[PDB]
This record gives C-alpha cells, structure tokens and sequence, in this order.
C-alpha cells in the first residue's frame, strides 16, 4: 500500500508500507527519503501517538493516508 | 563560511512571509527565467503593476544585494500580503481537495478525539473506554488551529450537541458487524479492536462535519485566522505556502498509484537559530531560518547569491542608503544639489567609479573627486549636530574601504 | 475523599464559575455572616445580587446547590465578579510591587532575551553577558505571551531603547570601576560585576515597559484577563485567591514582613481528578483542572455531604417544587385532601425505600411507592398540566433506580 | 535574609536563607512549608534559569524578592 508524508521542505512524498509495518519502519522509510534521522521525527496523524512499536493497522491506518512531520515554530 | 548570508526583515508579525518573499526573490533573480518568474506571479494573483516593480528589482545586477528600502518600499508590502493570502487561502483549497490529508485535520482531530471522550463518559456510555488521550501530547497541542480563539469554545458545545447521536450511530454499526462475524467466536481482545475502529472511523467524521458545517464556518474561520495582518505564521503554513507555490499535485496513475507532480520544483529548507540540521538533505534554493519561536529570517544560499563588495565596503552602502531615507529630503542648497538626497546619488555613483576606474593613477583621481563632493556639501552639513555626525562617520567607513577601493 | 465534583456551563469562563461555585459552597459552611459580607465587599456586589446570593447560602447545609440555582444566580453574578477582581488585582499586585509580580518574573524572560538580540544587531559586546534562548517552557506558556500583539510591541520598545542601555550600563560601570579601584579583578570577576549591572537596568526595562504611556501595556494585561470567555490560568486563580483572602505582605516590629490576611481560606488544586502525592492541608476550597481546556469544584468532605446523588437531589427538588406549584390543589381521593400531603407522603416513600435494608425490603418499598402512585390516578389524569408533571416525575424516579437499589 | 514564593495554595509565604544557599536548598525550603518534593517544583523568578546546583547570588537574587510557583495550568 502507499502512503503520504508532509515533508519539512514543502513537498509530499510517498512511502510503499504493509499493513503490518511499524512506525519504527514507516520512520526508517522516512530517513532513507529525507534526511531526517528517526529520533528528530515528530510525526503525527488524525490525533495518533504513533509509537514507534504499533502498527499502521493498529492505528486505522489506511490506503493512502497522510502523515506529516512537524517542526512546531512560530514567529 | 557555509551559509552565513543572513537578510532579515522589519516583521511586525509578519516575519514569515516577508523572509519567504526576500528568500523566493533571491532564487528568482538567480534563476533568470521569465516563465518560472510568471507563473509564481500568477499563482499569488499579483497585478500588473506590482509585476513592473518587482521585475524591475529583479533586473537588478546579480551581484549585488537588495536593499533594506528595495526591501521594506516593494518587497515586503507587495508579497507580503500575496504570500500571506495564498498561503491562507491554499489552506482551505487543500482541505476541498482532500479534507483527511490535511494538517488542520490530523491536528485538530486530536482535540475532538479528547473531548468527544469526556463527553461520552458526561453520558455514561461505556465508549469513553475505547479511547486513550489526555490532551497532553505537545505534538498536537501547539498546533495553530488551537490558537485561534474561540475555536476550542465551539468545538465543546457541538461535540456536547453531536455526543447522543455519535453513540446511536456506533450501535447500528456495531449490530452490523456483529451479524456480520455471526459465525467467528472472537476473544475479548479482538471485539474492542473492531468497536475501536468503528468508533475511530465515525469521530474522524465528526471532524471534517464540525469544519463543514454552516457553510464551512469554522473552516473558513481559521482561513482569515492564518489572513489576518500580523498574526504569527507557523511552520505548517509555510510548508502549504510552498507547496502551492511550486503548484504541487497529487495525481493518481494508469496503474492506479498516485505520485506528486510539480509545476516548479523549489528545495526549501528550514534552519533553527542560525544552525543547519545535523543530518545532509539537499543544497538548498530556499532557506527560512527562525528565532526562538518569535521571528523568522531569510538565509541566502551561495550557490543562489554571492556579492563582490567586501562587508567594509557593504556596510558604506547601506550608510549612505540610511543617509538617504532619513535625511534625504531635507534642502541642500549647493549648484546642482537641491535636497541632500541629490548630493548622496553623486557619492553613490563616485564610489562606483572608483571601484570600476582601471588603474591606481585613475582611481586616485576618482578618490579625489570624491573628496571635492565631500568638500562642496560640508559647510552646511556641519552646521548641523547630527548631520556633522553623520558626515563624520561617512568619513570613517571610506577610509575603511580604500584598501578595498585601491584594488 | 473530597469526591463530589460539580461542573459549570462554561463558555470559557470555566475558572471563575468554579472558583464562585467552590466558594458559595465554603461560604454556606462558613456560617459567618462577616466573612459573606466581607468577601462581597471585595467583589463589589451591588446590594440587589448580595441579596440573591445570601437566599443561597441560607439554603439547607446538607441539600447542594441545584443545577438551575448554578446556571441563573452563581454563574451570572459572580463569575463577572471573580473575573474582573481578578484581573484588577492582577495590576493592583503590579503597581504596590512591580518586580513580586508573576507578570515581570514571567515577562522579563522575553525581555532579556530580546535585548540579548537586540544588543548584537547593534554590535555591542554585551550580548555576551546574557544567556537565554527563550526555550524554558516554565516561561513561555505564561498568561502574558498569549495576550494579542503585546510581543510585537515589545521588539519595537526594545529596538527603541537599546541604544540608551548601552550609555546607561557604561556610566555605572565607569563608577564600579572606580568604586574598585584598590581591588584586583579577575577576568571572571569583572565578568560577574557586569553581568549584575546589566541585569538591573533591564530588570527596570521590564518594569518600565509595562508602565509606559500611562500603563498603556499593563492595561492591556489587565483588560485580556478580563475580557469575557478568555481562558483563565492558574496564575490568575492565584492572584483572585491572594486579593480574596485580603492578603497583606505586612512589616512588623523587627523589620520582618510577614502575610497578613482578612480571612484564610485554604485553597489546593487537582489535576485530571488527582490530589496532590504529597500531604499540604484539609482543603477548604479546590480546583480542578481537565487537561488544560476545563475547570471544576471538587467540595471537601468537610465542606458539606449530602447523602443524596445528583440524580436524587433533583427528584426530590423536583418534588418540593412540584409541592409549591400544585400543592394547594384538590385531591379527593383517600385520606388526602391537599396534592401536597400526597407529594409529600411520595417523599418519605422514596426516603423508605432509600434506607430499606435489602433487596427484599426495598422490593416491598417500591411496591408501595407505586401504590401510592396508583391511588392518585383517577383524578390526576383529569388535569392537564399535572399528567404531564406525574410523566417526567416518574421518569426522574427511574433514573435514580440504581442509586436506590443499592439499599 | 528574607526571600518569598506564591505558593500553589493562593498565598504567599517567607524563606530564610543566605545569598550562599543553592536553589536546591531553598527548594528544601519549600518542600517544607508547602507539601511538594523538590522534583516538582516548577520555580520562576525573572525569567532566570535556577539551576539546582547555583546559589541565589549567583542569579543576582536580593533580600525580599519574590519567587513563583508555577503548574501553568490553563482551561
């Protein structure tokens, strides 16, 4: 299945996971596209503490959702 | 020595977007293509008028920085507000295209998750179980939908309203599965796993139904929220702004898999506090730098910008700009010179005549044309207390750059 | 263990609607008519509101408040009163001592961090001597940061007045120097002696911020907290309490200042239903907070019990009141010749059944509940208004079935 | 030397201590008149970061200044 990610640089890209993938994994498929390592991803989707030990079918995660990565800044 | 060009800007609160218009208008000039310069002017609706001016600040030698009154006179006050509306406004235009994908989604769900289980437990309904949320997830919470005020207000009193009929809906639902895994005999474990689900699927709507309702009242709340002059641009907006800037889409396949499309790929990075991110993404085209989560700046690539003036000679420029703007007007009786700001346009071009003169005996005499403009204004610009300071400062940074000046 | 908890409608005044809830119930326990006065004195209540709200507490101690005596009396009288003592105590606190005030120790954190920038835009090497990032989250969600524009006013005050600290920290430098003349400073020493030095001009900036233009900023401080459905924060509940309990910061015989109180009253704070793990006082008033978006009462044990649920505190309300509006009515049926011995006799029925000891005997309670329900039939059906108050009476009755089943 | 802190109790009460004393002693202080350990005191006075290890002079902190108890707690 596909998956969608917000990126910190403007732009969307996508992600080929299992159902059965972790967010430790889906985290990992992050670093390899961006450059973000794992422990500086805030991720986060429809009010979900994705921990990085559950599943995308834990969390109800299906085809072709969305997740974004966040940075929380203001000026 | 990496990156260290730093521009900033006079935000009042508008920090965001007028360091994203300076960044977007350096990358313009350096990428002197008309059609890539067009079609972001008409993705921010830009009249013509302001299309002349700002084209014309992009003729400008590309060597050479913008000023802080190019800046503050035609950058800022045109896309500022440009920038702000399309990012204000791309908000809303995603949310139509795809309202789950949306950042205002996946972040103010949280809020309706957490109070939709206070309300359930108000009505003693055993569903207030099937939930796990306290509402103290910083990753969540400090998002901007949150600062808009009296948002959370409302979305208390509908969630009270909607709670009854969310509890009748889950029971049809769950009749129907129920009748639905008739013939399976599911543990404990698995039957909370599907009333979850069941229940997570129907506040996801609620949702999407508290924004639409009204005739899109609440989303179009946070629209003129992010539009409002001087209201704070968060890291969310900017990302939408660029993403509507470059005319990101996201176009499904003839094998059925979708795959963003671009009109005009930009790389944007963002840099905390001066510092690039540990990690190596791209070289960048674009970079917006903020400040202790209270200002935003605009950091210029080398690759996109690189001046040939020494900062000794830099800091002389920007003096005898800021001469000009604050005394410019003022009279100056002296042969041609009427204002002040006569007398600074010949020592601006005399100083580029010496930089520009071929040989150290020419220089010496540009040098000493200098000296007499000097020499012409200075009876009446010492009658003054701060404007001999100001001449006598003048003095000073010449001097700093004649070793510059010689070459 | 202090487990009652009563909720309140608001709309964004959920601190004050608390807070007067919580003390209504301390005032009716606190017999003291000097106190009542006392207090009332210090939230300004017209005589007309006192009156009402004296009705209140004259109201029999082991029966609590009713929802609709909540919503039409506590709330609207007094949860503008809490709000605006609050906020005015809030600049009271300020004016008697600037630099006590949560308000300078929250909001210099921006200060000196603006300043620490503010001095390296102008060159000047004392932006060494300040450490802050504005990171400290014990800082940065106080209260003052949320208040509209105040921090993009603040940047132009500090732009405006750094030049004049760089003068005013040299001129009292210059004297420390030759206030140490015979001493012989180490690198680190001066480094601490400047530190300090700066640190109280600015302390002073803070303050004088605040303060200008006739306390310009300091009233917008105070007409935010004020203003109706703005969310209160624990530092204002703080404040109220302070100026409620008429304390003051009193010096004495030796020169030591010590507090001095009207009226204690000991007031704690839970969080999501917790007390606090560790051992403070037998609270009188408390406050709970619901994951930073709600507050509540939670009423000591001390202060009231009622063995009734909320449930059998509005049947047997609903009964009285049902006693007042018909009472005086015809009801030739047995014994009873007033509606109101009949309602009356329901009551100590419902009572009977209450106190029943086992199943089997609240079983034949409520056999002759339902009797005396029957007995009244033929000529209640007859009467409009009253079949429809027999409905909802018996209605409210089965809502408080498994309270009184439980005996 | 005199010292004060708004307590989590809506009052205001007194320390003794010297200008020597670090922040953990003074946290002491507090832990005994209020009830809190000194692991959750959330303690503010003019935006200064009180390191339990530094002294009240270190941070230019004088006879009679307040100190705030915060929980920053918002509804």
């Amino acid at each position: 299945m596909q998956i969608f990610v917000k990126t910190l640089t403007g732009k969307t890209i996508t992600l080929e996971v299992e159902p059965s993938d972790t967010i430790e994994n889906v985290k990992a498929k992050i670093q390899d596209k961006e450059g973000i390592p794992p422990d500086q991803q805030r991720l986060i989707f429809a009010g979900k503490q994705l921990e990085d030990g559950r599943t995308l079918s834990d969390y109800n995660i299906q085809k072709e959702s969305t997740l974004h990565l966040v940075l929380r800044l203001r000026g | 020595g990496v990156n260290m060009f730093n521009v900033d800007n006079s935000g009042k609160g508008n920090c965001l977007y007028y360091a994203y218009s300076i960044s977007l208008m350096y990358y313009l000039r350096a990428k002197n293509n008309v059609k890539i310069t067009e079609d972001i002017f008409n993705k921010l609706g830009l009249k013509e008028e302001d299309r002349a001016r700002l084209r014309k600040l992009l003729s400008k030698d590309p060597d050479r920085a913008f000023t802080r009154d190019e800046i503050k006179t035609i950058i800022e006050p045109i896309l500022g507000r440009a920038t702000r509306d399309l990012a204000a406004e791309h908000t809303k235009v995603e949310f139509k295209s795809s309202p789950h994908d949306t950042p205002l989604f996946s972040s103010l769900h949280y809020a309706v998750e957490f109070g939709f289980k206070r309300s359930l437990q108000i009505n003693e309904s055993e569903l207030t179980l099937l939930i796990d949320n306290d509402f103290s997830n910083p990753d969540y919470t400090e998002a901007e939908i949150y600062k808009v005020s009296g948002l959370l207000d409302a979305l208390q009193e509908y969630i009270l309203t909607r709670t009854p009929s969310v509890i009748e809906e889950f029971n049809r639902q769950w009749e129907n599965k129920k009748q639905e895994l008739k013939e399976q005999s599911l543990t404990e474990k698995e039957i909370q796993v599907h009333q979850a689900t069941i229940l997570d699927n129907i506040l996801r709507k609620e949702t999407i139904d508290f924004l639409l309702a009204e005739n899109e009242k609440h989303l179009d709340e946070y629209r003129e929220h992010l539009r409002r002059e001087f209201v704070w641009g968060s890291e969310e907006t900017l990302m939408v702004l660029h993403r509507a800037i470059q005319g990101e889409r996201m176009v499904r396949n003839h094998e059925g898999r979708i795959e963003p499309v671009y009109d005009h790929e930009i790389i944007l990075h963002v840099h905390r506090n001066g510092a690039s991110p540990s990690y190596q993404a791209g070289s960048p085209e674009m970079i917006l730098n903020n400040e202790g989560n209270v200002h935003w700046t605009s950091i210029i690539p080398d690759a996109i910008f690189t001046s040939k003036l020494t900062d000794k000679e830099e800091k002389l420029l920007d003096m005898l700009e800021r001469m000009q703007s604050e005394y410019g007007s003022k009279e100056l009786g002296v042969e041609k010179y009427s204002s002040i700001s006569d007398w600074l346009s010949d020592l601006m071009k005399q100083i580029e005549l010496i930089k520009t003169s071929p040989t150290a005996v020419t220089k010496q005499k540009e040098i000493e044309l200098f000296f007499q403009l000097l020499a012409k204004a200075t009876p009446k610009l010492a009658s003054e207390p701060a404007l001999r300071m100001s001449l006598g400062t003048l003095f000073s940074n010449f001097l700093e750059c004649i070793p510059a000046l010689m070459v």
